[PDB]
RNA sequence: AAGCAGCUUUACAGAUCAAUGGCGGAGGGAGGUCAACAUCAAGAACUGUGGGCGCCUAUAGAACUUAUAACGAACAUGGUUCUUGCCUUUUACCAGAACCAUCCGGGUGUUGUCUCCAUAGAAACAGGUAAAGCUGUCCGUUACUGUGGGCUUGCCAUAUUUUUUGGAACUUUUC
């Protein structure tokens, strides 16, 4: 499916999210999956509160992102 | 800037990923690749490449309608007349490549091909120190012959990820007619056969390590690809990963279930033959001899697919490539392999420790790149890169080096340059670039002018940073010069123009060596008659326009011995004893290979800057070494050891410890040069038995007097060690049918040497694989000689491995035995002529 | 099935999620989980909007689907 | 060959297209005491590397090298051995189950092997004309049969009276080479077709024998 | 499906989990899973009173694994 | 790869029997041992001319490249200028070069014919170029149904942890 595949693409590039906790999270994607899992670094993460913070490596769960927001080169991609 | 890129883009072919969306994937570090592809001759490398660029461009206006309908098959990145004149790669070339996959995610790829040809090893290990991974092309009818072992091996040392291409199948059905149960057998010979040669790692089509692609009907096979675009429809999806586990490997379904009991009831064949061979057999069978109508039915039922009659007329050949290339679609078999087997960052430390040393520190932040290649494009020359760190940007100011002036390791160490313009290899055309980033391989204009052969690059805007980068080794090539020739202009009122050429030579041909001697007499030594005849033809065509004269071939010999010392100063306070010793075997073999002593591999000498517990704890493991002595060893020459045994070492060892340095200078300068015919010395040890020095030493012992007397005493040392005369010698691999085998042997016996090292029953096709050995100085002509006297059949190719320098017959020097000129010297002695011919060229 | 999702391709659609955030742009790609991948995409939080670009959602996030607009040449 | 005159043992002789050959000088370059001796360095060599074991070579051109030295088989004798044969030069050399129904799409014919196979890819290894189904048409004098038994080696057991025969006719085919034409003429139409024009000529059938004999006496009328 | 996660890298290596209700850990990385079920030893709970332990967290809890030192 | 449904058509009974919309048609097919007239290796890019709306197409000239890929898997003669034998010279020649020609052939376009063959017709009208439904009108089925054909389709069927058989429900305070 397509909607999987945009993402893998997008690793290397600087993405934002939101998860099913409230927070947005930003930075570089390193891998992906099927799932929708991710791993990312120098990520910057922004709560409902307005609380920024640091975390040098992530991983995810799939289920607990909302969506995500991707680079507009992105677009032109094949489908 | 602009303008200039809109009248650069109208002479680009375009394509159908555009330009816009792989420029953009270049920012991403784990994004793109890099990857080389090599093999032996004819192996199907620029003819693959050739498949990736036809998938590549939309419209290519080289095409004739003939090469659309693939008669002749298409060359892409043989640019060059030599190239298409002679019919073989001759310089890289590469190809820069978007190229999606079974993934759907597209990656920027640079592809680098390199020739097949022996005598061009040396450019393939320009490609080894560029690419991440390499691509080794196999034909299925050769197998594997000794240069894809050294292949595998230099390439398992290079640290490179590497893919095996089992090409040319369609020579196996179809020139050999081997039934499907043979054939599967063949490949499997071949995969045992190479693994064998790999240690660690064992290879199998379901690794997906290994494809099985036919450039000229043009079609790539990997068997999760063709599991996938086929069975993955027919059968539901979470059986299909582990049948591909049960394709290979003697597993034997019955009806609709698998057991690998024999073929017990009846009708038997293995899986990877009834599901893959059995099938393309059929594809070819049918697609010749079947009426095309029955046909179409087959493509519609089975593989849905319908044609036009325009497709049923061509001719045998062109419909059956339609078919091919239409059943089995645009290559990203190869990608997946190429995408899966290299992982950046398990080979990355390791490959660019092996160069820049292990340390590292100031990552990122830095510009840091390794100049390689010297490539004539039309225009002028350019320069091919590799980005480790940092940006590139057009009109940069960047530091350059050489590789030698890396060797010797502020103010007056920078030479520095402008960077034009960078393109990216677009093969026959170059696309115009902003800016260079991280990874990908790049050409340059403006830098060629700071070096020669390879470089280093780099910008650093910090001390500590400075200090930290370590610089690229100087690149290793594959095969030593080794073939001699003498050049004169043919009127030496031209003799500068003919310099200036034969410096552009030395750039764009890594492996020459052009030497000026007392006499203006140009020396050139290069690999092979092939190779130095691609040197004379661009020497006389596109560089030097001058008619020039050229010598009878030959070759560079060596000086050694077979076994006390008395010495004078010129100021005599000073007296120098130094022993000659012949060297053994094992050592001599482990000094010429290069290695970092790792596993249980021998150390060499090279990293003496180890304690030297260790470089004796190796020599007395070993060879049983004498304890004292491997702790006396004092260095390594240009050359064979040096140690230092005599009781005044404890006497004064401090003393000697000033003029260390001096001695190891005007060491090397000796056996640099020889007593004999001024050449190099090769397997002789040295020991220094006595050291006489003037007394209370008032500026007395000086290097214009130490070294020139140590010189002496190495050369009349080697004097009195009865010295011999020592010839290189090519390994030779020819190929030739059974029945062609005394032949051959004849030849052997007419030449020198006549010594055949192995002869070999290739298994499946009607070939011997004969291994031999050959004087180079008698090897002129005999690729022709075997040639013309087997009638075509059969081949031979010069390679020059291990390095190893034979003894020369002849007596070293005796007055006596030589006879009268033009007339080719006796086999008694050799040496006397080869040494005093040298001599009254020397003086 | 999914005919009708492919009619609705290249449209600009008005998208509610579980969230109440309304989500809006054209359709370039889609699922059988109901995926779906919007270009130049705009919130409308509530008076309020918000810039964002390709936006990617999942199943679980959305709720309804509704053209606002035919699809654009 | 013929631009450096030296010839192949097989191969025609012309002249030298370089006339002077006259320069001859020892030297400290040229002299045979500094010349190591080994090899006859034959001509061969002189043709197989021309800008080599050849000084100052002149309109030469770049010769193939290397083809990939074909192996295919073919039987002449019997033609009742299958297509696919292992001929006798060649070296010696309870988990998961899925329902029967599916198979090799493309095996649902028992056999692979087919009458007009074995000719079929004994086809595909052919010279020009067979190997391609769709041509165009040639005059018959267009057609050169024997000009394929004089590009061949000799060998051996032939009298040297026809070997010379074969080094003339490689010697004209050579020269018919290298000299080519390239005429284009757009202004003429046939000498027949423009000449059969209003009254003087008709045009009619007649059996070749009656044509030739009206032939020979309108010539021997003419001369006369 | 069950892509086994790249958590070799962090095997027998300190780390800083967070779980879900705001809870989270510090322990010796021993053993992962398809699930991303965790092993870890010497657990220290961050309650700021810091309580040794001793444990197996489960994957669905995680939101997430952090290393300490560089 | 069967059936169902959807799509395209189709022999069609059809709604309309209007305005429509689609696909084709407003100058047939094949073959001339038929002729006339033009050209004619291919490609990027420079200059000039003409047409249509800076762009596109055609023609001419110059330079570069390809293996001069083979208008011809053929190859024959002559002239001039040079170099080789000639002693004679004429006829002719001997055997290499270069520049020219001539001759036997080919394909492509277009025009006018000839033979054999095809059934709707709307092949009807008016505009022009070097060309044509090129354009405008126009008409054949027809744009929405059911029977009959083909597929480009459903992607092929998962309630127990990463989406479609729910951790939801509910309350209260702040602005
Ligand atoms: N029979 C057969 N020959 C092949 C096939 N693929 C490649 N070849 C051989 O490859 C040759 C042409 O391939 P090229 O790519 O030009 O040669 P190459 O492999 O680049 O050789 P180098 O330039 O020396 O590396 C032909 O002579 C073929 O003999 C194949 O599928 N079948
Ligand atoms: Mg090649």
């Amino acid at each position: 499916g397509i909607p999987v595949k945009l993402l893998n693409e997008a690793q290397g590039h600087i993405v934002s999210l939101e998860l099913t906790t409230g927070a947005t999270y930003r930075g570089k994607l390193v891998e992906s999956e099927d799932s929708m899992n991710v791993q990312l670094r120098d990520v910057i993460a922004t709560e409902p509160q307005g609380a920024v913070t640091h975390m040098d490596q992530i991983f995810v769960r799939g289920s607990q992102i909302k969506f995500i927001v991707v680079p507009d080169l992105l677009k032109n991609a094949p489908l | 800037e602009h303008t200039i890129f809109t009248q650069l883009k109208k002479n680009i072919p375009k394509t159908r990923y555009n330009r816009d969306y792989m420029l953009s994937m270049a920012n991403i570090p784990e994004r793109i690749i890099n990857v080389g592809v090599i093999g032996p001759l004819h192996s199907g490398k620029t003819s693959l490449m050739d498949l990736l660029v036809i998938d590549s461009h939309k419209r290519i206006p080289d095409m004739s309608k003939n090469v659309e309908l693939g008669w002749k098959p298409l060359r892409y990145l043989d640019n060059l007349k030599q190239e298409i004149d002679r019919g073989l790669s001759i310089k890289l070339n590469g190809s820069t490549l978007l190229c999606t996959d079974l993934e759907s995610k597209s990656r920027m790829i640079n592809f680098l091909d390199a020739p097949g040809h022996v005598n061009f090893m040396d450019e393939t290990a320009v490609a080894l120190a560029a690419s991440d991974l390499v691509l080794i092309v196999i034909d299925v009818v050769e197998g594997v012959t000794f240069v894809v072992e050294q292949l595998i091996k230099q390439s398992i040392k290079n640290n490179v990820a590497m893919c095996f291409v089992i090409n040319k199948l369609d020579r196996l059905i179809l020139d050999l007619k081997l039934p499907p149960m043979d054939a599967y057998l063949k490949l499997n010979h071949i995969i045992a056969n190479i693994n064998s040669f790999t240690k660690g790692n064992v290879f199998s089509p379901i690794d997906n390590n290994i494809i099985f692609a036919s450039t000229k009907l043009g079609f790539t096979f990997t068997i999760k690809e063709f599991v996938s675009y086929y069975y993955a429809h027919s059968i539901p999806s979470s059986k299909i990963d582990d049948f591909t586990t049960r394709l290979w490997g003697s597993v034997y379904y019955h009806k609709g279930n698998f057991r690998t009991k024999p073929f017990e009831n009846v009708e038997k064949y293995p899986t990877f033959v009834e599901f893959i061979l059995i099938p393309l057999y059929k594809i070819f069978s049918y697609a010749l001899s079947m009426e095309k109508d029955k046909l179409k039915n087959l493509l519609r039922s089975n593989f849905r697919v319908n044609l036009s009659q325009e497709a049923l007329q061509y001719d045998p050949q062109p419909f059956l490539k339609h078919v091919l290339q239409l059943i089995f679609r645009q290559q990203t078999g190869l990608v997946d392999a190429i995408t899966r087997c290299y992982q950046p960052f398990e080979l990355f430390d390791n490959k660019t420790a092996h160069l820049s040393i292990p340390g590292k520190s100031t990552p990122e932040g830095t510009l840091w790149a390794h100049v390689l290649k010297t490539v004539d494009y039309g225009g002028a020359e350019w320069s091919l890169v590799r980005i480790y760190s940092g940006l590139l940007k057009r009109g940069d100011t960047v530091r350059i080096l050489d590789t030698s002036q890396s060797e010797s390791r502020e103010d007056d160490e920078t030479p520095s340059c402008e960077v034009e313009e960078i393109g990216l290899l677009g093969g026959r055309y170059v696309y115009p670039v902003h800016e260079a980033h991280k990874g990908q391989i790049v050409l340059i204009k403006g830098i060629s002018s700071a070096y020669i052969k390879s470089a280093t690059l780099y910008s650093v805007k910090s001390k500590e940073d400075m200090k930290q980068l370590k610089f690229f080794k100087p690149l290793d090539y594959i095969t030593e010069a080794v073939f001699k020739i003498v050049l004169q202009p043919l009127l030496p009122r031209e003799l500068p123009k003919l310099l200036d050429a034969l410096n552009k030579i030395s750039k764009y041909y890594p492996g020459v060596i052009i030497k000026v001697e007392e006499s203006g007499e140009h020396v050139i030594l290069g690999n092979g008659e092939l190779y130095m005849d691609c040197l004379l033809y661009d020497l006389r065509a596109s560089y030097a326009k001058i008619e020039i004269k050229i010598s009878d071939p030959l070759t560079v010999f060596s000086e050694s011995c077979s076994n006390s010392r008395l010495g004078e100063e010129n100021l005599p306070g000073l007296s120098i004893s130094v022993a000659a010793e012949p060297m053994d075997s094992k050592m001599i073999q482990d000094l010429s290979r290069n290695t970092l002593g790792k596993g249980q591999n021998c150390l060499d000498i090279d990293g003496i800057m180890d304690n030297p517990r260790k470089l004796s704890k190796i020599l007395r493991t070993e060879y049983g070494w004498d304890s004292l002595a491997s702790r006396n060893v004092w260095s390594f020459y240009n050359g064979n050891v040096l140690i230092n045994d005599t009781l005044p070492d404890e006497i004064s060892p401090e003393l000697l410890s000033k003029y260390k340095e001096q001695i190891i200078q005007g060491f090397y300068w000796a056996v640099k040069e020889g007593p004999l015919a001024e050449e190099p010395i090769y397997g002789v040890q040295y020991k220094l038995l006595s050291i006489s020095v003037p007394s209370d030493v008032n500026i007395d012992v000086m290097k214009s007097q130490i070294i020139p007397l140590m010189k002496k005493a190495c050369y009349v040392g080697l004097l009195t060690a009865i010295p011999i005369l020592l010839e290189p010698i090519y390994e030779v691999d020819i190929t030739v049918h059974a029945p062609l085998l005394p032949i051959v042997e004849e030849l052997m016996k007419k030449r020198r040497g006549s010594r055949i090292y192995k002869t070999i029953k290739v298994a499946g096709t009607p070939l011997l694989e004969v291994r031999g050995q050959v004087p180079v100085i008698e090897s002129a002509g005999f690729e022709t000689d075997l040639r013309l006297s087997t009638n075509g059949l059969g081949m031979c190719q010069l390679y020059f491995w291990h390095k190893i320098w034979r003894k020369v017959p002849g007596d070293v020097l005796d007055k006596d035995a030589f006879i009268p000129k033009l007339k080719p010297a006796p086999i008694n002695s050799l040496s006397r002529d080869f040494v005093m011919k040298t001599r009254r060229r020397k003086g | 099935h999914s005919s009708r999702l492919a009619n609705l391709i290249d449209y600009k659609l008005r998208v509610l999620t579980q969230d109440g955030r309304v989500y809006i742009g054209q359709l370039m790609a889609f699922d059988k989980h109901m995926n779906l991948v919007l270009n130049e995409c705009i919130e409308e939080r509530v008076v309020e909007k918000r810039v964002l670009g390709l936006t990617i959602l999942r199943g679980e996030q959305i709720l309804s689907t509704v053209v606002e607009d035919k699809p654009l040449l | 060959g013929k631009a450096l005159n030296n010839a192949i043992p097989g191969g025609p002789k012309f002249e030298p297209l370089y006339p002077r050959e006259e320069e001859e000088d020892y030297n400290e370059f040229n002299s045979i005491d500094r010349v190591i001796f080994r090899v006859p360095i034959r001509s061969e060599y002189k043709v197989a590397f021309p800008h080599l074991y050849n000084s100052r070579p002149r309109s030469v051109r770049i010769p193939w090298y290397n083809n990939p030295v074909s192996c295919i088989i073919q039987n002449d004798e019997e033609y009742d051995t299958p297509a696919l044969f292992f001929d006798p030069s060649l070296n010696p050399i309870g988990d998961f189950t899925l329902p029967e129904d599916f198979a090799p799409l493309l095996a649902e014919e028992e056999e692979l092997i087919l009458p007009n196979t074995k000719d079929a890819m004994s086809l595909y290894h052919s010279p020009f004309p067979f190997n391609r189904t769709k041509g165009k048409m040639v005059r018959a004098q267009d057609v050169a049969l024997a000009k394929k038994w004089f590009l061949q080696h000799p060998d051996e057991e032939y009298p040297v009276k026809v070997k010379v025969s074969y080094q003339k006719l490689l010697k004209n085919y050579v020269l018919n080479e290298l000299h080519p034409t390239l005429p284009t003429n757009h202004n003429k139409t046939k000498l027949l077709k423009s000449l059969k024009n209003t009254k003087y000529f008709q045009q009619t059938t007649i059996d070749w024998v009656e044509a030739g004999l009206q032939l020979c006496r309108q010539g021997h009328n003419m001369l006369n | 499906m069950v892509s086994t996660p790249e958590l070799k890298k962090y095997m027998d290596k300190k780390i800083l989990l967070n779980i879900n209700g705001s809870r989270k850990v510090a322990g010796i990385l021993r053993g992962y899973d398809i699930f991303l079920n965790v092993v870890l030893d010497d657990a220290m709970e961050i309650n700021a009173n810091n309580h040794q332990l001793g444990t197996v967290i489960r994957g669905n809890s995680i939101i997430s694994l952090e290393a300490l030192d560089a």
